[PDB]
């Protein structure tokens, strides 16, 4: 009864892991929208305190996974719930890397479109 | 060669001695019906304060020469025009003399210059004709075979490249740091006139205390003893036996900071507020830190690893790097913050930060700590602007693995991830560890129990006026740490707590 | 580059010859450059690199190079090989801001003609490709190499064999899970080398090494 209650606490946070990896890309799009406005520009910038919880969820969900297919290995039910588990969460690491690589190619064509043209007059010196 | 005093310093006496002397030491019959000149110079560098110009000063007293002539490097510029370099040509005159007088019978001289790069950089203003100057003489037109220059500095990597080719510089040596070894032997020579004349007590074991001191340049265990001794005398003041023991020893041990070793009171200083585990998070953070010092410190080929940690403003960060440093143990311990760059120059900094670098990479054992970047890079959003060489410094400084088995840790601390990844600058770090702030009740309880802010009564009705109140409690514990203080040194803990701490969040 | 090798040591009219390694980065650029220079036996043989130009000033950036140039006229057969090229030049792209004397130095001094026939040859390296296409500066070189990252399994198995790290049940069961939880495969060759020692240490067993695996790609 243990067991499942562990197994309960890992598809809990899994689920708010991917909660989390959904608020992100939102974050993302919209710091792709608006260069303009300078405070709201600032503000986005909040997507920082998403980052730091998904990596630390991460972290958990690796030492809980980790300690629960140890547990598993005398029972096949065990097993196959860590099992479980292990697919989801490589599922979420994969969402997680497609999100990353996804923003990486759309920060390298905003940046192409600002200084591929003509400059604002000269600096000072 | 140990009979003398330097101990450690093996192997470079070996080498010395057949390179330099072993054309000096036989009939003058044999070496001429050999058809060999005399090397005429020497380049020996390192750290400061190793012991350099003791080793050059004892070699001249081993061949009987002239007493040495000395002079240091930036003296020599004078404000006229050429005397800076007459002074140069000045020290020669002798030599010449007792080499014409007496012929091949003279007795040899010595001089010494120190620190050499200080005017000998190199060629292509006063400089060039300084460098020249001495290029000119130091092998001329006229033959001059019974002198001897010893060449001492720390950096070789920038003298000019004619003066160190077969024929002006020919041997070349390298001084480091002492090894156990090195200490323990230090110990023994230094303590003669103590152990004869019989005033050091029987119980003292110096091997135990060449154990205790790692890093120690060679220099200040002088300090050390001489300290002692002090101790030992002025808590006597009795004739009966003045003995120096043991205490007096640990003492001055304890007193002393090695220049190479571990800046404790800064880490002390950084972490003055205390490390109470108001949560689960903290037990795991340390925990991973601790397993990075073991690779580090276990490994073969991770001879480097950068590890940064990083979280919203005001989330404790670099509280948590002094933390994991100073339950490490290891010998060498230095900390980079904005607080002493302030004020300098450009190239104040930038130098300031390469010499910090260079440094670490003499000792076997390290890490280092750096305590905010966006601040050291000067941004500012509104432009943006920055400064960009800087950057690049510690864009390059993030690479470089140490020359040789020698080996570092790199800590990092930043609050503005999103700012660095539009910088192109994340490539440098292979792992990461977060830092959010607290959001919950409990971790609140927990705080403010360690905290001892109220009576019980107090505590129970402000949790539960939060909890009926704030449903999405978040903040950092900084503004929880001065708040509570604020609301204890204050009247009425609702009054101003619970308003103050919506107020925040 | 054997072929280049031998083709700049006799020829008559053949005294300068450039050539380009590009690819992502992690790639490993600047091994492949060594091992080509190595085999050679070209008696003069001197390497720049943002390691040793580390901390001066600018115009010292400018004399140290133009005095390595300058030397390397005076043998008769020579080679040098240029490190990370767009970062010797202060390359950083909000605004973008770099320095640009070093950049033109280095565009008038990859054309020059050696005096007397002497024979040199230069290789260069970047990982950023399309900034050099930006600039303009593409026009100096005869040719260009490229190299890609490694996309298959069977690849990092003759990696884990030549590290000795697999065993045999091992090596099966890495590659199957793997086989069937990442479809594409590209990652550098560093970062595996890195990743298969921290892997080593520490649960030697195939889990951590596939879930790191997945976490460089
Ligand atoms: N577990 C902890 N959580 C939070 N603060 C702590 C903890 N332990 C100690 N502190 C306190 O945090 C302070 C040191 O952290 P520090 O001032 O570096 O925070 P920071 O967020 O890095 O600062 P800044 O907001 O300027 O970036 C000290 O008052 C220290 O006692
Ligand atoms: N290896 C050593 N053995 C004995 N004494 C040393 C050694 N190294 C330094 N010292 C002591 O330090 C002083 C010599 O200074 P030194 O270290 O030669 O100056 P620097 O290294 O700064 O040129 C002397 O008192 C000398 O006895």
């Amino acid at each position: 009864v243990g067991f499942m209650n562990k197994i309960s606490q890992i598809n809990r946070d899994l689920d708010k892991y991917d909660h989390t990896i959904n608020q992100v890309d939102s974050l993302h799009k919209r710091l792709l929208t608006e260069v303009n406005e300078e405070q709201a520009s600032h503000l986005r910038h909040s997507l920082d305190n998403f980052v730091a919880q998904a990596t630390d969820l991460q972290f958990k969900l690796k030492n809980e996974i980790k300690s629960a297919q140890r547990d598993g290995i005398h029972d096949t039910n065990k097993q196959a719930q860590a099992e479980n588990s292990r697919q989801r969460f490589l599922k979420l690491i994969q969402d997680y890397r497609i999100v990353d690589s996804n923003y990486k190619e759309e920060n390298k064509e905003q940046a192409k479109r600002q200084y591929m043209i003509i400059q604002p007059e000269a600096t000072e010196d | 060669f140990e009979d003398l005093g330097v101990g450690g310093l093996d192997k470079e006496f070996t080498k010395i001695f057949r390179r330099a002397f072993a054309s000096r030491i036989f009939p003058p019959s044999v070496i001429e019906k050999l058809g060999i000149s005399h090397v005429k110079g020497l380049l020996l560098y390192g750290p400061p304060g190793t012991g350099k110009t003791l080793i050059a000063r004892k070699i001249g007293t081993m061949l009987n020469a002239k007493e040495p002539k000395i002079v240091n490097g930036p003296e020599i510029l004078s404000k006229y025009v050429g005397s800076s370099e007459e002074n140069i040509r000045n020290l020669f005159k002798d030599a010449e003399a007792e080499y014409r007088a007496k012929g091949e019978e003279s007795s040899l001289h010595i001089i010494i210059f120190d620190e050499l790069d200080s005017v000998f950089k190199q060629r292509g203003g006063v400089g060039d004709n300084v460098v020249n100057q001495l290029l000119a003489k130091m092998d001329g037109v006229d033959q001059l075979n019974n002198i001897l220059v010893i060449g001492m500095t720390n950096r070789k990597d920038l003298i000019d490249s004619a003066l160190l080719r077969p024929g002006r510089f020919e041997v070349q040596v390298e001084i480091h740091l002492p090894d156990e070894k090195g200490r323990l032997q230090i110990f023994d020579i230094q303590t003669k006139k103590m152990r004869e004349n019989n005033m050091m007590s029987d119980d003292v074991n110096l091997a135990e205390l060449a154990a205790l001191t790692k890093n120690f340049s060679g220099a200040e265990i002088e300090g050390l003893v001489k300290s002692a001794s002090s101790f030992a005398i002025n808590k006597t003041v009795d004739i009966a036996k003045l003995k120096v023991t043991r205490e007096d020893f640990l003492n001055a041990l304890n007193d002393v900071t090695p220049a190479f070793g571990i800046s404790e009171e800064d880490l002390k200083t950084c972490v003055e507020g205390g490390m109470m585990l108001y949560s689960e998070r903290v037990n795991s953070i340390l925990k991973n830190g601790a397993r990075y010092v073991r690779q580090v410190r276990e490994s073969d080929k991770s001879r480097l690893v950068s590890l940064l940690i990083h979280g919203p403003a005001g989330s404790g960060k670099t509280a948590l790097a002094a933390e994991i440093a100073l339950k490490s143990g290891f010998p060498f311990i230095r900390l980079i913050s904005p607080n002493e760059l302030s004020g300098m120059s450009e190239s104040a900094k930038i130098a300031y930060i390469d010499n910090t670098f260079r440094d670490a990479y003499k000792s076997p054992l390290n890490i280092l700590v750096i305590d905010s970047l966006e601040t050291l890079v000067d941004w500012v959003p509104i432009g943006p602007r920055f400064s960009n060489n800087i950057l690049q410094m510690l864009k390059v400084a993030l690479k470089r693995k140490p020359p040789q088995d020698r080996r570092l840790l790199i800590m990092t601390t930043t609050s503005a991830y999103s700012v660095l990844q539009q910088m192109d600058i994340l490539s440098c770090f292979d792992n990461e560890i977060a830092v959010p702030n607290m959001t919950n009740l409990d971790e609140l309880n927990n705080v403010m129990i360690e905290s001892n802010f109220l009576d019980d009564a107090g505590r129970v009705k402000v949790i539960n006026e939060l909890s009926r109140s704030c449903p999405n409690f978040n903040v950092g514990i900084k503004k929880t740490l001065t708040n509570i203080e604020t609301a204890r040194h204050d009247e009425d803990p609702v009054n101003e707590l619970v308003e103050l701490m919506t107020q925040s969040a």
